[PDB]
């Protein structure tokens, strides 16, 4: 008679590294990392992103007439932008503080389009006529920003002062943009608003503006000399604004109505495609369907991810080293 | 190893024990066959699925890059955030990598003991009645039935 | 007869974790994390803080009339602002890069007062009846800043160029505020500087600063539709300053000398009560008195305290496993 | 333990014992009585002593947070302060709980291995001196004063 | 007769550290931290850097009259500036977004200047007599910046609008200067531009730039009490610039068209020399020449670098315990 | 050592031995010398360098401070930078230093348990032919000629 003390063994070829030697095979082991990835774009906590499509931030948030389809109320869980949107700023110009708008944006989660200022607000001036080719709808007609609108001097008349205001008597913050027109000539700005000292002006609570133009000949871009300084702000809820001006003013005219997320919002500048399918884990590079704690798809994510690491492989010996006979 | 045990004097494990990571292969009057010592193996599977589970736990923070832009006049700033996202990205990518290696040593080390600590308690009862043959195996004087041969894994050998 | 070998047990029943097992007891161990925090404000180096009460630091900074219990010379370890101060910035506008003044003035230990424009210094203007309700002393309830003095042209006729120098002879940088008026339209305007385009201009050797008001229609603040833009500087060694403006400027009267120190210094934003205390380490959740390595009290700390830390308890192994019987 | 000795074949500890670690337990007729063995005692103090102050020490820097603040147009510069002094926390949160827990384990260990090394000195200083139940307790087959006792675990048994 | 079983020991005098125990010598170990440097600068890819001798990066960039030594084209791996460069900005006034400048100059590889606004282009102006004793050369004590002209008014008519225009048809970016004289009086101002209101105005495709002087009374800096606030900007390949002025205007002249280099960039502050050797690592305190992993001699480096470590000594044991008898 | 061989009952080392980390000391009739192991020396010398390989490529990479300046009005974003690069540099240090220490320790116990496995490989060869000094030699039943001497380090002589 006789008895063995003896170990496990298996079929297992998967191996293991340790400090001291590399490829050593054993019986039981977990992968701790998830390299698959889902490229597309999927809905989180089941409620739907943004697709931008053809349209910058710019393009959407001033209402480019290329942009009508992302026109009116929007909700997302996050803002995918592409790559090669043709369709932000149309009439050429800056967007002062373009950076923290967008980081603002991003941070939201639901904006309700609204009209804040009536062209009847604006009196003894032209209202309609503020249109060029460099904003079409289309490729050649002649449009402008569906949020703004470019006010002329009646065909006649001077650029009387014109006046608006908007209590903010809500619950919730309005997101608003307004602009200076800046013409190439003097012969221009007569044409547009007549002769006089401009300004453009505007006050809140906790806001001041004063500009006039600058007039000077600028590159064409997009057929215009001219260009527009354009402004974004937030009234906030209780604020009033106050909006005075006597020429070159490119006034508000649709505003939204903002909610803040309480954050981490994302904006992903990506060419995957959104379809019909949901998500607890959705990166720039694609959806994780996952257990594990590491991932190597991407930092950039938004909802419940593994820790992101470049690791190509991290897995933990859980049985023994694996010697068979 | 560095207890010695696997692949060592006991030069293989057994394809046979599908029961278990430690136990024992006897043979008398009755037959032979498999059986694992499963209170020295399942308390090193409660051990092992609570080192798992401690690096999972302790491995669960994410650090959060950002979708930020920034302008031809913020290239500072907009280079400090990308060396601050990829030097935490290398601290937490060097200590996964390096804890993994680490542990799986220790761990190999671990069923190494295991394995030694049993060969020993077996030995220490089967003091002259038996002989140790080096191999992890002991040759019986008297011999040995199966209320014996649990008798000596149920540690319940008296003689 | 004879002899046995073993080990140490005892009546311990404190605790460790290892990787493979929790929860086991050891005859020894030690705690490396102090939880525990005396809520209050202590000295530090001996130094007692500064107790802003219910002033912010603008208000106190700026010579705000409610806050002349702050008036004058200061020393601080640190500095305590509380959550409800309802004294800082009464003229409604903006203190122009008030975080980096926070920053400098947290950067600092002493403040000298003292007067670096009289009102002498400004010739052919009103000096005298710069007040308002806005800003009310608890003796006028119509006032102004300690520190500033809001220039009027005299009751008759207009608004001359007025100048003003300080050379900086001393060995400490200066620190001192100045602003801009921005009336809600041209009349006010003109009942208080007169006609004309007007400018605020201030030039040191490392420093030219020029702004004109920008007059635009806005709601009341405290009952005030104008607002002043704020702004501070700091005038170094050896430096001079130089103003020169014909309308609208809000001139610098009293400044601070100002000691920065190499160090730390703290701007803690807190309720807790400052008692006579002393202290090596001090938080914004209270002081700490420990030989501790590790500590989970908080992240903000003046003086020389434990590495901040997430986890409730660090405790290290010492003993062996505790096995009586 | 992996060295199978605490909690092992010597499966308890010594309330008795009380001014060291590891030690004795003779039993003679001039009497009996509990006694340390001092110099392997205290050189596991001495180890232990110097990998708490290593600890300590290499801990000794802190990360230091900031009051700071930042305007409303500042969202992204406030946002990555934030991450950072997030990001540090967590790296060093996890620094310490995973360093303590693998410590605390090698800690265990090294007091396993202790024992179970005095066991293995006594045992070939005296071994057929002796005879060995196996528990840890060793058996004498002459006759053991205490300047005997005092042979064994002074290292100088005359065999 | 017998067998033993044993060690290795050897002459060996190295120590490390573990955990349970200091200073343990043992057979065989490795270092793995370097501490020796050459304390100079060499060539970095087999190009060598840049010294600016005593000239800054702005008397350098600009074409301070005592930097023409370093005048036209530049290539280097990386740049050495000293300490106490004494050429710097000769004519008192601010450059802005310097920081930025450094930075992106830092980003670069090489630069070759050339003329992009003739003196020609400005008519019916002066531009021959804008020179001052603030900027001398080292033949005459009043020169002016080699790549800025400043246009004064004819000896002659008053001054009228001038117009330029560049349309950067390269494949290279150009780095561009330009300037805005700010006089300390009235008078001066009507010498040099003649009266009415003055604006210096600038424009492309993705840049507006439009300012007005600032005339005020300065305190004395390189004999000047008048200042410049200096601009710089970049026109991107294919991009056109437009510049209009009627007076105070420092023209742009020459420019640099700048070759990014992707890599990591580097502008070391030192006094270190450079000599004709190479280097695959050049930190700010000298050359590491080493396989080793580790270093601590600086953080700030160009190249291929061991990670720095505040370490004195990081070595680690291969071989046994050493006990020799 | 927690093996309790190198600097144990094995008290002292080998100058002698100069080809190799761990082996033997013979002596016959025909002569003494030394003769290293060159099969445990090389797998032990396999795995430090695997050891020292990896950490090295562990350690491959950089966080990169910046030249960079910061204005007047750039204090805060400037002692963002500084609390940045000071902490990476401050993890990195701790993270290298720590290593060290815990490794050097391991390789320490990792030499230990090499010569510990050598002595009972042998002795687990020939146990009562000979018997063991307790030294870690062992004084012969017989007259070992010297492949009766490599017999063993072949491990192939049988008993
Ligand atoms: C480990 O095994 C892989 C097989 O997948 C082999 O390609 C690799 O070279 C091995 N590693 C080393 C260090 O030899
Ligand atoms: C806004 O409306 C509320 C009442 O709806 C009023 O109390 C408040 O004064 C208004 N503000 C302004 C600036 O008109
Ligand atoms: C610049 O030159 C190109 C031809 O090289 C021309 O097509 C373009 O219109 C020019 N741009 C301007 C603003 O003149
Ligand atoms: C040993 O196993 C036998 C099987 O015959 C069982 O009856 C007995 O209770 C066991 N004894 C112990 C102490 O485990
Ligand atoms: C450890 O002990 C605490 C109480 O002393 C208990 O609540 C806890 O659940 C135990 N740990 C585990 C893993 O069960
Ligand atoms: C270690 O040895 C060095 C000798 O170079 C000595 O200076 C140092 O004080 C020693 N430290 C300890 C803790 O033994
Ligand atoms: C300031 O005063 C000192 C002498 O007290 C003088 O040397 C210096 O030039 C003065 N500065 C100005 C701008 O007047």
């Amino acid at each position: 008679d006789k008895i063995c003390i003896g170990y496990h063994a298996n079929n297992s070829t998967t191996q293991v590294d340790t400090l001291l030697e590399k490829n050593v095979t054993v019986t039981h082991s977990v992968e701790l990392l998830e390299n698959q990835k889902e490229k597309r774009f999927c809905k989180i906590m089941n409620k739907a992103p943004l697709d931008l499509k053809d349209c910058t931030i710019e393009g959407w948030i001033l209402g480019n007439p290329k942009c009508d389809l992302l026109l009116g109320d929007q909700s997302w869980s996050y803002i995918v932008e592409r790559p090669n949107a043709q369709n932000g700023i149309c009439y050429p110009g800056v967007l002062n503080e373009l950076e923290e708008l967008k980081a603002f944006i991003g941070s939201g989660e639901r904006v309700e389009r609204f009209e804040m200022f009536p062209k009847s607000t604006w009196a003894g001036v032209d209202t309609s006529r503020g249109v060029t080719n460099a904003c079409p709808s289309y490729t050649l007609d002649s449009s402008f920003y569906r949020n703004l609108v470019w006010l002329v001097k009646t065909d006649s008349a001077t650029y009387p002062v014109i006046k608006g205001t908007y209590n903010n008597t809500g619950t919730q913050p309005i997101l608003y943009f307004w602009g200076v027109h800046h013409p190439p000539d003097t012969t221009v700005q007569d044409n547009l608003y007549g002769s006089g000292d401009k300004y453009v002006r505007m006050g809140t609570e906790s806001m001041n503006f004063a500009k006039s133009p600058e007039i000077a000949a600028r590159p064409a871009v997009n057929g215009q000399r001219s260009r527009i300084d354009y402004y974004w702000s937030v009234l906030r809820p209780g604020e009033t604004l106050n909006v005075e001006s006597n020429g070159n003013l490119i006034a508000p005219w649709y505003a939204y109505k903002f909610v803040s997320t309480n954050k981490k919002g994302a904006v992903f500048k990506s060419d995957l495609p959104i379809e019909n399918c949901d998500a607890t884990c959705q990166t720039i590079a694609g959806v994780l369907k996952t257990n594990k704690t590491f991932q190597n798809v991407s930092p950039l994510w938004i909802g419940e991810c593994p820790k992101y690491v470049k690791s190509e492989s991290l897995r933990l010996a859980t049985g023994l080293r694996n010697v068979p006979q | 190893g560095i207890f010695g045990a696997i692949a060592g004097f006991i030069e293989g494990g057994w394809t046979g024990m599908i029961d278990g990571w430690y136990g024992y292969h006897h043979e008398n009057s009755q037959g032979s066959g498999y059986a694992a010592d499963r209170e020295s193996t399942q308390k090193a599977i409660d051990g092992i699925t609570n080192k798992v589970n401690s690096i999972i736990n302790k491995m669960n923070t994410q650090f959060e890059a950002v979708d930020h832009e920034f302008s031809n006049l913020e290239r500072r700033i907009g280079n400090l955030n990308k060396r601050m996202e990829d030097g935490f990205l290398d601290v937490w990518t060097y200590n996964a990598e390096l804890l993994v290696l680490l542990e799986n040593e220790r761990t190999l080390d671990l069923h190494d003991a295991n394995v030694k600590n049993l060969y020993e308690k077996v030995k220490s009862q089967l003091r002259d009645n038996a002989n140790d043959l080096g191999n992890g195996c002991f040759e019986f004087w008297h011999k040995c039935d199966n209320e014996c041969m649990e008798s000596v894994k149920n540690g319940t050998y008296d003689y």
